[PDB]
């Protein structure tokens, strides 16, 4: 049944919407901002 | 607090009290020489290392290509607006990350903590 319905796997199953990208990106944008910010006071001496 | 050797000997000292004045005096073992202890203290241990690494960090790290540099935090007696910062990465001096910065002017190298 296979050799009717066929499977494959490419490119286009790798890319993702603009959106997702989007999105993407400004996870992770928050996380290095967020990791910024307890580097910075562990500096400083305040992370308990 | 120190050590001292002979005057004409040339050898380390140990210390030792007088038994008829009773003052500290510390005298060759070796040779016969003493004299009186001004300071009158004999031993001084820090084992947890209260000292801060301020008294021993060189001032031309400053000069270092490879360091950070911060424009902010300027220096006491210029006023030499940018500087570097560096961790201690002193094992078991103390587990504080507290930053030193020291100053990047060519002749200046006043050290300070924040
Ligand atoms: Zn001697
Ligand atoms: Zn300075």
């Amino acid at each position: 049944w296979l050799l009717i319905e066929g499977h494959t796997i490419g490119i286009g199953d790798s890319i993702a919407d603009s959106k997702t990208y989007q999105d993407i990106q400004n996870t992770i944008k928050k996380a290095k901002q967020d990791v910024i910010e307890v580097i910075e006071k562990a500096h400083n001496n305040e992370l308990e | 607090v120190g050590i001292r050797f002979c005057q004409e000997c040339n050898n380390m000292l140990y210390p030792k009290e007088d038994k008829e004045n009773r003052i500290l005096l510390y005298a060759c073992r070796n040779c016969d020489y003493q004299q009186e202890a001004d300071n009158s203290c004999i031993y001084v241990n820090k084992i947890t290392h209260e000292v801060d690494e301020l008294t021993q960090i060189i001032a031309d790290v400053s000069q270092d290509p490879t360091l950070p540099r911060t424009e902010d935090h300027p220096c006491q007696k210029c006023g030499h607006k940018e500087a570097v910062f560096f961790q201690s990465h002193s094992a078991r001096a103390e587990d504080a990350m507290r930053l030193y910065y020291v100053c990047t002017a060519p002749h200046c190298g006043h050290r300070w903590t924040e």
